[PDB]
């Protein structure tokens, strides 16, 4: 059963999604962002000392 | 035969798919516990079972398969009658092997 | 003691229950009785 | 005797009480039943 949602990028926020399939009882998921990391791409230019 | 009085029909869920994608619940009032032959009086919806167990609790369930967006059929239980109408949503599976 | 020994082809559905079910429901594989005595001592 | 032996995956919540609790509620740390039989003889 395909589903889609949008959840905030806040660490520790307890996002809960409600999936309501027509033939079955509704379901509630829980997703949470424990940790995030933003990695740039680097090109070394020179070294100084 | 058990005496059935004030038989009402409600449909829990419906989905017009090839398999039996309907749940039908009947409420009734009886004096004794017995066996009734259940039939549907239209070809818009097809029941799955022929006989049901009627008890003093006053609730039996049936499974039916339909292909129309909104069916409407007359279901009988021993000698009683009712009119069942429901709203059905299309199924998501494109192809089935049965 | 005996309270509702009711009819011709019932099983009285337990010695202390207020139920009469047809004899055809004895050892059918389903617990029709509240106590479940209908499925007790089956398989002779 | 036995009162209301309930269903496939119930616990019947005491032989003298009319309650059904799912098997998932056995030894959960909560006294769902009035008699508390579900939390008795836990920790096998
Ligand atoms: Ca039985
Ligand atoms: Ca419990």
């Amino acid at each position: 059963y395909e589903h889609s949602t949008v959840m905030p990028n806040v660490v520790g926020f307890p996002y809960k999604a409600h999936i309501e399939r027509p033939g079955y009882s509704p379901l509630t998921l829980q997703m949470q962002v424990v940790e995030t990391s933003l990695e740039p791409t680097l090109n070394l230019e020179y070294i100084t000392c | 035969a058990p005496t059935i009085i004030d038989l009402t029909c409600t449909v829990a869920t419906c989905t017009h798919s090839s398999d039996f994608g309907g749940v039908l619940t009947l409420t009734y009032k009886t004096d004794k516990n017995g066996d009734c032959s259940v039939h549907s009086h239209s070809n818009v919806a097809t029941l799955q079972e022929a006989t049901a167990k009627v008890k003093t609790a006053g609730k039996v369930t049936l499974h039916f398969s339909t292909a129309s967006a909104s069916p409407s059929f007359v279901v009988s239980l021993c000698s009683a009658r009712a009119t069942c109408s429901a709203s059905c949503e299309p199924p998501k599976d494109h192809i089935v092997p049965y | 003691g005996s309270m509702r020994t009711c009819r011709i082809h019932e099983i009285s559905c337990g010695a202390h229950s207020t139920q009469c079910i047809p004899v055809s429901w004895r050892c059918d594989g389903e617990n029709d009785c509240d106590s479940g005595e209908d499925e007790e001592n089956c398989g002779n």
